[PDB]
RNA sequence: GAGUACGACCACACUUGAGUGAAAACACCAUAUCCCGUCCGAUUUGUGAAGUUAAGCACUCACAGGCUCAGUUAGUACUGAGGUCAGUGAUGACUCGGGAACCCUGAGUGCCGUACUCC
RNA sequence: GGCUGGGGCGGCAUAUCUGUUACACGACAACGCAGGUGUCCUAAGGCGAGCUCAGUGGGAACAGAAAUCUCACGUAGAACACAAGCGUAAAAGCUUGCUUGAUUAACGAUUUCCAGUACGAAUCGAGACUGCGAAAGCAAGGCCAGCGAUCCUUUGCGAAGAA
RNA sequence: AUGAUUAGAGGGACCUAUUCUCAAACUUUAAAUGUGCAAACAAACCGUGCCUUAGCCAACUGCAAGGCCGGAAAGAAAAGAAUUAGAGGCACCAAGUGGGCCUUCUUCGGUAAGCGGAGCAGGCGAUGCGGAAUGAACCGC
């Protein structure tokens, strides 16, 4: 009884931080753009710290969320960074992935003598086709257990495709 | 000398000694002038009406008695 | 760490069933509901269009303390009687329904032939209101009355077909809002589906598969609501012809028997 | 009460039971008051504007003048020799229908019901009896009472 | 016997883990020219109907947590009236009367309207 | 000046607001207890829409107890200018949009304190012109402490035109 | 729940379920005594009654109001199903007082007080008389 239940790649978030605001933030701001093709929202900071060295309102990160073909496409340009090889302490209890990726340059676009190279940080949600339960405005309710995405399932949903993994 | 005592002491034996009047009747006092308006202006609109009427029915039953003698 | 103790269901107070369900908004109905306690019981109406994918829902709802009563209820998927067979949920069949509504309220409360309203439907604004027309609210429900919603497209049907339902031209869609003014015209293209009638040209096996299986020309379409409006009015009522639970005892019966079952066992 | 203000004895009279907390229901925007009708003012607390004062929570009085989101209610308050008769403002929130007045109207119903019974009979259910008016008692059972050697040690417990 | 739309009382309705769901519905869903809205058609908005009961929803289940009602706790605690009552006191019993609460046990696990529809 | 466990010194119990004393309506004293007030705000007022908060747990380049992203849980454990109480979860909180109902309001009534006087604050209205909203509706400040007689000074309304 | 708080156990801290002990400024629950109203003569109840409206509404002879005209009226049965030295109500003018004190019960500050401060009542003050040998206030009256 799998009909509609196969595993999908919902959402692929990508994830700046910077500990300072103006240029190297405006900068990695057209680092994603090149990238994901789609202008991107810019974190503000929660609270001030005074170690980090932020303060409040800041504007630390900049960050984007990639959909659909954008994203597989670039979760494989990623993906293949760390070489189809990661560690299943990554692994969310949700069914998630990471990765590191310290170096933009790795992932395919043209260097400028402006912006430099940045950390990129890649965050995978894999979600089955019925979710909108959770989301939709009117008569919103819970998924329920048996559908949602085990930690294992999600690694085998990477070890069917890209296959490969280390503990 | 310390001045600022209070006391309910013998104030209920005094209220009671003429006794507690009781509430005034409704029909006693009524005088709507509170009140939401625009019924209170269409309840005179016809407390007029009733008063052309009823000071008719003063003439009607003084002539509906010499007339039966 | 877990915040689900014992003592958390013991002082957890529950939202209404509707609320629960997700279904009502209660703080927009008991201001719609109310009314000025100067009008006594003076009933006071309201339309509710709950638009449910493949299907339209306008009803109009007398609501009191025992329950909301309906006067009359109108279906998208009734409108296949009065000839249009495809697409029920577009903004078009939007229209129809709640003119369907509308004419088949005034024929229920006798209005009939006194009230019409505009019959070209040469989409205009205009103000509401010798005898003051039938008045009842639009209920939107959870909808979120972005401009061109649907919702407000069963709104003019209602208004078109005579009831006096207070509106200002600001969510029908062809509106500016850069100027004040709507656009009539993008607002008639709407309503009798030219929207659609030009999207199936641009297609030309998912998409609008019923569409072409069933062999509708995107020229068809402007005349084929226009029929249908025209029928709708003529007959308002025309419509689409024609475990058992364990007792007291056998919950407790067949609890002890599981028990002496692993209680033999060791 | 230290500082004698507007609300100032009320942090129970005022505070809604636990578990009841909502703001106010359907069924009484959807009652109506005519104006002579008795009336309980209960000052609900999650609707700030109207309140009455401390004093008129619990009380019952004649509804009189009927605005659109207000009421208005003449309650009785003693004063020192006298009861005034006072005429407070309400959101109608604050106020139901009592049902001080029912049992009466429904013995005048019961009365008249009961007379057009009598116009022409068809007769009238019995009128029943006392209960305090003699008997023959047959027992089925009897006890003896005593006080027990072992009431005593079940009173020190222990 | 059910579904949907609106609802009244707002846990006997909730929470968790399982199981089963006739038809019609509901929904998930496919999509993004047009109206519209976002970083993202995710939410949303517009078009439609290829697929699935997997999830929501409905139902059943659990010596389940909670909650409802009744028992018990107990005529105990407390308390209105009384004494030229006991006691050095602290307090207490008594006399004419009202009279609780949790734990604990058992039993229950929604109900009631308007409108349209499915066998 | 006054109150004052003699007066003085100190204090403020002098006008005042929340909890408690306070005895399950209301009322109730002390130089009784624990704290507040003389301000602050064109937004922190008005409204519509969308959203959910404190915290916890899994996971993500640097990145750690603590940065930002993501998911799940989350009956308010947060927030609402401030003392305290009360109330609020598709909001009364947060974000955002448009705004000036913080104006005028014909001498309306009423509550609170109470002599049923005034002041302060507040509730219910009717009229004008409005604001936000598709609409029902909401708003005459920020609920409830944040304040002022006679006399005197001082400003505003009683434009022009017509009879 | 909020705030205090002792101990062992189960899976150094933690987590889970218990455990000893508490709250004027805590509370799920929640009395006794209380408190608001109602209990038939300017009222209420009943009617396919009628008149009037610049009130409500998509109705319209529905609902609001002031009436009018008819109806009935154990004048309030039965069920424990009230009682009364119950004439109700309004007004004018004016004195004295505005230092109180004692007590059952509740009660706050104080180690306590024939101390200071309140609540519901009863007394002395203003009042003797009989009784507790004597005593303002106790007991009886």
């Amino acid at each position: 009884a799998n009909p509609m239940r196969e595993i999908v790649v919902k959402k692929l978030c990508i994830n700046i931080c910077v500990g300072e605001s103006g240029d190297r933030l405006t900068r990695a701001s057209k680092v994603l753009e090149q990238l994901c093709e789609q202008t991107p929202v810019l974190s503000r900071a929660r609270l001030t710290v005074r170690t980090f060295g932020i303060r409040r309102n800041e504007k630390i990160a900049v960050h984007c969320t990639v959909r659909g073909k954008k994203a597989e496409e670039l979760l494989e340009k990623g993906l293949k960074v760390k070489e189809f090889e990661l560690k299943s302490y990554n692994f969310s209890d949700t069914g998630s992935f990471g990765f590191g990726i310290d170096e933009h340059i790795d992932l395919g676009i043209k260097y400028d003598p402006s912006t430099g190279i940045y950390g990129m940080d890649f965050y995978v949600v894999l979600g089955r086709r019925g979710e909108r339960v959770a989301h939709r405005k009117r008569k919103c309710s819970r998924v329920g257990h048996s559908h949602h995405v085990t930690k294992e399932e999600a690694m085998k949903w990477f070890e069917k495709v890209h296959d490969g993994i280390i503990f | 000398a310390k001045s600022k005592n209070h006391t309910n002491h013998n104030q209920s034996s005094k209220n009671h000694r003429n006794g507690i009047k009781g509430p005034v009747p409704l029909h006693l006092h009524n005088s709507k002038r509170g009140s939401w308006l625009p019924a209170l202006v269409n309840a005179r609109r016809v407390r007029k009406h009733n008063q052309k009427a009823a000071l008719k029915k003063r003439r009607e039953r003084i002539a509906a008695f010499a007339a039966k003698n | 760490k877990v915040v689900k103790n014992k003592a958390y269901f013991k002082r957890f107070q529950v939202k209404y069933r509707r609320r629960r369900e997700g279904k009502t908004d209660y703080h927009a109905r008991r201001q719609m509901v109310l009314q000025d306690k100067t009008k006594f019981g003076s009933p006071k109406y309201r339309l509710v269009v709950r638009i449910t994918n493949k299907d339209i829902i306008a009803q109009i709802v007398q609501a009191k303390i025992v329950g909301d009563e309906v006067v009359m209820a109108a279906y998208a998927h009734e409108l296949p009687a009065f000839g249009i067979e495809h697409g029920l949920t577009n903004y078009a069949a939007a229209y129809a329904t709640g003119l369907l509504l509308a004419r088949r309220t005034l024929a229920k409360l006798g209005i009939a032939d006194k009230f019409q309203g505009a019959k070209e439907a040469d989409g205009s604004y205009s103000a509401v209101r010798e005898r003051f027309p039938f008045k009842a609210i639009l209920d939107v429900g959870l909808a979120r009355t972005t401009t061109g919603a649907r919702v407000f497209g069963v709104l003019k049907g209602a208004v078109d077909g005579g009831m006096a339902v207070p509106h200002r031209p600001n969510r029908f869609p062809g509106y500016n809002k850069e100027k004040s003014s709507l656009d009539a015209k993008v607002h008639r293209d709407r309503i009798f589906g030219k929207h659609v009638a030009e999207y199936l040209k641009q297609v030309k096996c998912v998409q609008f598969s019923r569409y072409m299986a069933a062999k509708v020309l995107p020229e068809s379409i402007e005349g084929m609501y226009k029929k249908a409006h025209a029928a709708i009015r003529a007959d308002p009522s025309k419509s689409l012809p024609k475990t058992k639970k364990l007792s007291g005892a056998e919950k407790r019966a067949a609890a002890k028997a599981k028990v002496a079952a692993i209680r033999e066992r060791l | 009460v230290h500082s004698y203000g507007y609300k100032s004895g009320t942090r129970h009279l005022f505070a809604k039971k636990f578990r009841k907390h909502g703001a106010p229901s359907v069924s009484t925007i959807l009652t109506n008051i005519k104006v002579g009708d008795y009336v309980d003012v209960v000052a609900d607390s999650a609707v700030r504007e109207g309140m009455p004062h401390k004093y008129y929570h619990g009380r019952t009085g004649i509804v009189w003048n009927v605005t659109p989101r207000g009421v208005g209610v003449i309650i009785n308050k003693p004063v020192r020799t006298r009861t005034l008769r006072k005429r407070i403002c309400v959101r109608f929130e604050h106020v139901r229908k009592s049902r001080c007045q029912e049992a009466f109207k429904a013995k005048e119903h019961q009365f008249q019901a009961y007379l057009a019974a009598k116009k022409a009979g068809k007769a009238l259910p019995p009128l029943k009896k006392s209960s305090r008016m003699g008997g023959i008692v047959r027992p089925k059972n009897v006890e003896v009472l005593a006080r027990r050697v072992a009431d005593y040690e079940a009173m020190v417990p222990y």
